[PDB]
């Protein structure tokens, strides 16, 4: 048989069979109810638009994300996301297919257990597994060691692994991620004059975020440049017209990853929670972690975050120590691709939570010897 | 056992019958709640001829309603989804 | 059974069975009382000439319209219009026939409810319905989307619909329409020398309006042409003689649709209430509305309003956006023809307000789940 | 010297000297051009009626608001509003007077900077200041803490302040306010039969809004009452006659503050953006914010909004937490009165943007250390 490496993600659910390069089904995890009435009779529109079908009908929908910050907050939506994932995007019944889910570190126990209840009871998967979203991005990156920075769309967690042993204590989890950056770019495009309050243009400004934004190498020098020069004023075409010219709001959205004091987050940036995650480890394995710092996640695909990250983490580390960042150009899907390595291993066959192993011990089987 | 209607959840019949100046309706159903059929007729894409050809698509399910049918309308509707066409022969019966 | 798609209209009542191309009974909605005595005895003339019978006896009648601007202002006349519609023009008793009425957007609630009282109590229709006059002109035009401009004889309303969902807030209703244009052409043919004060020649000048008038592509260029050249001075034969030569008063009557400041209407033209109706919608569905702008209604049948409308709505829209106007040559009857699509749907059979459903809940059943 | 606490407002400009109870000059911010010709010669009428002089000549004017939703959209009008404010209403030359302006949160930077250009260049104020319109309504209310709800005529913003420190991130700005409610009451008095399309009767229906409307304590119970009983059908006299009897359209206009789905606004009501503004703050200062919720702004002067607000914000908060709303009966002018506290402070004397401090740094001095 073949195992499906699913991936809940955060705003970009991705799924595909174990044994592929890239996942066969990448679409945003949205569920839209239609707000307006519908005067045309006999149209036969559904009560729930899910997935990429709801990305083409955005101006009529109330788009909702069933995964706010890692956690699933509405299970009746997430069941529709999975049902649309298996039946429409992949067109395979999960009765004869194992399923690899990927859940972030430090989630609630009830989230992982409830996820296992929804997989075994409703979909009747024969054997599913729940794997940690940062370790798979260490499989795909081809490193046995090194702190990995999985800055997802939903949540940003800085897991260290040395010689295949993850360090549980040093794992740092930060709520600030791509969703909150998109909310901050909604906050600072109002500073220019372009209002975005409706969630349907949440997908518009995020697309701005995909194209225009970049992590600047310095901040006060680039704020000294974009306030006087006009070389950074880059325009964008909305889907109706009224092209907008973003100047200093371009490198100011992704800087909130490195200055969480912009949005009132107490913590340090992910250039220092990486350093606090390395200093939390023992003082002899740090040398491989400073060399093997991995970046993954969609939020890490800004142009120039690998140089600003290296500049700040070099400014915090001892200067006699080599700093290297392994960021292959498939940063976004690296959580999936190692999953396609994970379920394809023959030694992983013992790791599946079987249904016979499930019904004997209920939903709390996930935190036992099988993970 | 390979039952057809793959993208169809219902294909047209092999033939319908209706009276001249009488209305009928074709019933394809599609296994997808967004899959459309082509409605062709004797090999010609049925377009919604005012009210003489009416695609009522209830969710997945596409239904060609032909008003005041005439011996003109007596002919074959091929609901041609790409890969699945049912050449019903409507029998407008004067 | 067969359902009658009636249509109150404004100055042109049209009715026919559901299942036709064109309505079987098209006649003006006039009620004329005879003003003069009648010295011939035994003539047996009626106290009320209604419909097209009162269009042949105009020089003796005081013609009255029971529908001024959408609203019915005199119900004892409108009952005579409907009674003449069923019994004389269509010759079918409405006891064994459902009836589809069409009422404009943003009418009074008492108009729609009182219409339902007159249909169930007096005529005893078994199941009638009241549908919005702009959506049916979207059925007939063969578009699932797009702002529709139903410039009726009585009132002009710019309803947007996206993917079969009408937008309630963006609906713009303008009182200026064909009746008020006919009053303005009565106002500017007095500027040449031909007096029209009697309402019986209200039908004369409207016929001038049907033949001669056209929406000009520019206004100041055509006012610079018709004031010097004589290529626009086109004549017309009244039913007695004294042929009249209309020059610059030809394209100046239908320009009041685009310049409501001619008749003291505060609002912008219907080339800008369309744009304000699109800008009132969300900023992602506008692309289909600029492409799918529908024109319907008798008042939109001027020669060249589809090019002047496209010129002005292109001058107001962002210029990177495609502008197309869907105006099939049955602009006038497109409100009816979609009605012939509407009552012929099998899924519409649940939508009828039955008499059992009426008597349980009184006249306020129309604004409940059945519409 | 004395400082003038000006206040742009939204539909009600108010101005007076620092050191008064109430502002000396309260008038609507309208600019009316006369639409009609004027056949009387030698009348000498002006090309621009501004302020309360244009409230007495409404039936001839095209009244325009230079402030649509917080932003100034037409500066040549707003210069006339200020010029009429200083020279006619207050009769003081601003050469020897500092000027406290009040601008809402989250306005465009160009609005605030352009306002500073108009104040220093044209009027030549020696030292002006721009203060946030919600904090002054916290000075006047006599609270050091607490979320303040400044529901202006133009825009409605829910700023939290704890111990004199405003929270920048938790500030929620909602476009829905008194202007949009007045447009919705124009929308639902057409539902009864009384048409209002001309902007000159924009002031008529707003006066209806001042007298008749009230925020109901429940909505479905009051819609169950006003549909059957007739105790809510209250009449009003227009300035010509034809007294109108508003029934269930009375408490249905101000309910759009709490149901923004009536006018297609996506967001929640201001009974929940207050709760989302408190939940955005830290989880220890919330106790003082639930007790110290301030209401200000003209739109908050409905009879019974302090009880419906407390009912809904009590239904959303934890029920073990005390809910109190501080709403003194000068809700409308509370934005001004704290301004009369603000410019009268001796410690505020360093805060003025001097002209010497202006000309050294141009119009961008406002976002520096002086605010």
């Amino acid at each position: 048989t073949t195992a499906l490496v699913c991936d809940n993600g955060s705003g970009l659910v991705k799924a595909g069979f174990a044994g592929d390069d890239a996942p066969r089904a990448v679409f945003p995890s949205i569920v839209g109810r239609p707000r307006h009435q519908g005067v045309m009779v006999g149209m036969g529109q559904k009560d729930s638009y899910v997935g990429d079908e709801a990305q083409s009908k955005r101006g009529i929908l109330t788009l909702k994300y069933p995964i706010e910050h890692g956690i699933i907050t509405n299970w009746d939506d997430m069941e529709k996301i999975w049902h649309h994932t298996f039946y429409n995007e992949l067109r395979v019944a999960p009765e004869e297919h194992p399923t690899l889910l990927t859940e972030a570190p430090l989630n609630p126990k009830a989230n992982r257990e409830k996820m296992t209840q929804i997989m075994f009871e409703t979909f009747n998967v024969p054997a599913m597994y729940v794997a940690i979203q940062a370790v798979l991005s260490l499989y795909a990156s081809g490193r046995t060691t090194g702190i990995v920075l999985d800055s997802g769309d939903g949540v940003t967690h800085n897991v260290p692994i040395y010689e295949g042993y993850a360090l549980p204590h040093a794992i740092m989890r930060l709520d600030l991620a791509g969703r909150d950056l998109t909310d901050y770019l909604m906050k600072i495009l109002t500073e220019r004059g372009y209002s975005f309050v409706t969630t349907a243009e949440r997908e518009i400004v995020r697309d701005i975020k995909e194209k225009l934004c970049y992590v600047a190498l310095d901040f006060e020098n680039e704020m000294a440049t974009a306030a006087s020069s006009s070389s950074l004023e880059k325009s964008y075409e909305l889907p109706d017209g009224q092209v907008i010219t973003i100047g200093n709001e371009r490198f100011r959205c992704p800087e909130t990853l490195f200055q969480p004091s912009f949005i009132g987050m107490e913590s340090a940036g992910i250039h220092e929670t990486t350093y606090n995650s390395i200093m939390k480890c023992d003082i002899d394995i740090r040398k491989d972690l400073y060399a093997n710092n991995v970046l993954s996640g969609g939020t890490t695909m800004y142009p120039g975050i690998a140089d600003r990250m290296q500049k700040e983490i070099t400014a915090l580390a001892p200067s006699t120590m080599k700093i290297k960042i392994i960021a292959p150009p498939e940063r976004k899907y690296s959580v999936w691709i190692g999953g396609s390595i994970l379920a394809s291993l023959s030694t992983f066959q013992q790791m599946w939570i079987s249904k016979q192993e499930y019904d004997e011990a209920g939903p709390s089987i996930v935190h036992r010897k099988c993970f | 056992d390979e039952k057809k209607s793959t993208a169809f959840q219902k294909k047209l019949e092999p033939a319908y019958q209706v009276s001249k100046g009488h209305k009928i309706r074709l019933t394809v159903e599609l296994a997808d709640h967004d899959a459309e059929v082509k409605w062709l007729k004797n090999g010609q894409e049925i377009q919604m001829s005012g009210s003489k050809y009416i695609f009522e698509s209830i969710g997945a399910k596409r239904t060609l309603t032909i008003s005041q049918c005439s011996l003109a309308d007596d002919a074959a509707y091929q609901c041609v989804v790409g890969g699945e066409k049912c050449s019903t022969e409507l029998f407008v019966k004067e």
